[PDB]
């Protein structure tokens, strides 16, 4: 219950989105290339 | 300044950089598995180079681009690399904004900004066309301010 | 004359906080200068809530009373 | 030295006199205020200047204002 | 009049504080206690009212309102001139600052606006 409070707060939540959103650029440097198309 | 796939001298950098490289790579032995990953290495270095020839490159090796709007070169600014940090910050942004609308309301104002119910944060989703709707609600926010501002006295 | 609890609009010939929405903490007829305290929720820089407000001030806000549906 | 100005601001809940180092304000009964006090500074040949009566003072802009004036031995706080 | 003892010397012994104006406290003290100086470090308190030398206002000041705290008794300080003046500026009105007096009056009080208008309409 009150677990989740302290899920919820913001350097909790910060740091959270903060790793989604460095995971999801180191994948994207590991996997493809941008194609860019003209 | 021409491009690099005709500028002799862009491909003499590739070979000059893949030389010093290769005075790193010869002092191993190749069929050791912990030094086998430098041929993928240098296979992602190959791979990288054919794409930027494409592109207008500086003759001297140093490759340059277009920023001006011309469509041949929308690639390095206007289209991909711009719009999407326009329109990925705003959907940030915009997003923040609705919750800053939902910032009031009776329970406290500070428990609304930090201490926040999971459940807006799930909902940021909603913002898939924010453009002219988050001009309206901006507008909104314009208008009930009703130049209620600081001093400044 | 207004009654108590109104909502606010500063207009002091001092302080210019042009309308900041506020209520009357209370009404006094000792008849002073600077008188009415309201609740400013705006924390000004000493950190207290409501001081002192002259007669100026406040003149109404609602403008609107049988047409206000 | 300095010069001491009183605000119309003034409560009278004796807060100068509460913070104030060597005391040169003073409360005076007076009848336009809630409480019935006012903040007076007599001995302003003694102030030092120090402003922790605007930290203390209440009102959104605060009530006692004491603008920095010329500086003697009895406004420096020296011991020498 | 019987004060309290105090070594470390530094206090003592200052020309400045020969030419320039002293102040001088007292206080009731009814017990035997031990206190400190708001220069110095620790000294015994003797029964009845005790005289010390001090240099600066603030000084003077603050000694009384660190009395104050500890039991109730009335402070009284006297600040003396240069040459042989010696004046009551410490409770001229013997009714403590804070609260409420009879003997009431208003020295250099503008009563005008708040953002400025420094101009004076008038001194007394
Ligand atoms: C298309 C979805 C996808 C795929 C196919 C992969 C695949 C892979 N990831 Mg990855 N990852 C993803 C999404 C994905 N990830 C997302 C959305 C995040 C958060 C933003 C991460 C964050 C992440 C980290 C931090 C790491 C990996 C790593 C890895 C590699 C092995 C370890 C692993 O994750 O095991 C299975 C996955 C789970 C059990 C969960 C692997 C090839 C590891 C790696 O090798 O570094 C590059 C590693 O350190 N991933
Ligand atoms: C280089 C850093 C970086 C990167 C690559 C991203 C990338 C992204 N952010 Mg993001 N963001 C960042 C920093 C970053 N952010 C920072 C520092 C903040 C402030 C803490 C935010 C606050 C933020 C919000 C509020 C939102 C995003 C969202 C998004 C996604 C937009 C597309 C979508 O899922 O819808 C995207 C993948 C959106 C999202 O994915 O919703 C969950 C979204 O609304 N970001
Ligand atoms: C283009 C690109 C991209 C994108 C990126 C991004 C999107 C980013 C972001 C981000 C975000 C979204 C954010 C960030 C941030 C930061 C910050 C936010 C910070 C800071 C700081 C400072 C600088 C400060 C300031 C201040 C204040 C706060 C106020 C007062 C004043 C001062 C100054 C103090 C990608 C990778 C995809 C691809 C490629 C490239
Ligand atoms: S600081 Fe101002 S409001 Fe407070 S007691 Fe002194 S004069 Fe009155
Ligand atoms: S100017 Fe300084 S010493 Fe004088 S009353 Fe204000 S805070 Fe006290």
């Amino acid at each position: 219950m009150n677990l989740k409070k302290y899920l919820s707060t913001a350097p909790v939540v910060a740091t959270l989105w903060l790793f989604l959103t460095a995971g999801i650029l180191i994948e994207l440097n590991r996997f493809f290339p941008d194609s860019l198309f003209y | 300044l021409t491009p690099c796939q005709q500028s002799e001298a862009f491909h003499k950098r590739e070979i000059n950089e893949v030389r010093t490289l290769e005075n790193r790579q010869a002092n191993y032995e190749a069929n050791s598995p912990s030094y086998l990953a430098l041929q993928s290495q240098i296979d992602q270095v190959h791979k990288r180079f054919d794409k930027y020839g494409t592109l207008l490159c500086g003759q001297d090796g140093l490759p340059h681009l277009i920023t001006d709007g011309d469509w041949r070169h929308a690639r390095e600014f206007t289209i991909p690399a711009l719009l999407f940090l326009y329109i990925t910050g705003w959907i940030g942004w915009v997003g923040r904004s609705y919750l800053k609308y939902t910032k009031e309301t009776k329970n406290p104002t500070e428990q609304e900004i930090i201490l926040d119910v999971p459940m807006a944060l799930k909902y940021m989703l909603s913002g898939f066309l924010w453009p002219l709707s988050a001009w309206q609600e901006y507008r909104s926010g314009q208008l009930l301010a009703k130049e209620d501002e600081i001093t400044v006295s | 004359m207004i009654k108590k609890g109104s909502l606010v609009k500063i207009l002091r010939p001092e302080s210019f906080w042009y309308n900041e929405v506020g209520t009357v903490v209370n009404v006094e007829t000792s008849k002073v200068l600077y008188p009415v305290l309201v609740r400013f929720d705006k924390v000004n820089y000493s950190g207290l809530n409501s001081t002192n407000f002259s007669l100026d001030e406040l003149v109404e806000i609602k403008v609107e009373i049988k047409s206000d549906t | 030295a300095h010069t001491v100005k009183i605000y119309d601001n003034c409560i009278g809940c004796t807060q100068c006199v509460r913070a104030c180092p060597l005391d040169v304000l003073e409360m005076v009964p007076w009848d336009g205020c809630k409480a019935g006090q006012m903040a007076s500074a007599p001995r302003t040949e003694d102030c030092v200047g120090c402003k922790r009566c605007e930290t203390a003072c209440p009102t959104d802009f605060l009530s006692i204002r004491v603008y920095l004036g010329g500086e003697t031995t009895r406004s420096m706080g020296l011991a020498y | 009049m019987p004060s309290p003892s105090f070594l470390g010397s530094t206090g003592g012994w200052l020309r400045c504080a020969e030419t320039e104006e002293k102040y001088a406290m007292t206080w009731s003290s009814d017990q035997q206690h031990i206190f400190e100086m708001p220069t110095g470090g620790a000294a015994v308190m003797n029964s009845g009212d005790n005289l010390l030398y001090l240099a600066r206002k603030e000084q003077a000041l603050a000694l009384a309102t660190q009395l104050r705290t500890q039991f109730k008794i009335q402070d009284y300080k006297i600040y003396r001139i240069f040459p042989s003046g010696e004046v009551q500026y410490l409770h001229p009105k013997d009714g403590v600052l804070p609260y409420q007096v009879n003997k009431g009056r208003e020295q250099v009080g503008r009563v005008k606006s708040t953002i400025g208008k420094n101009v004076n309409p008038a001194q007394v």
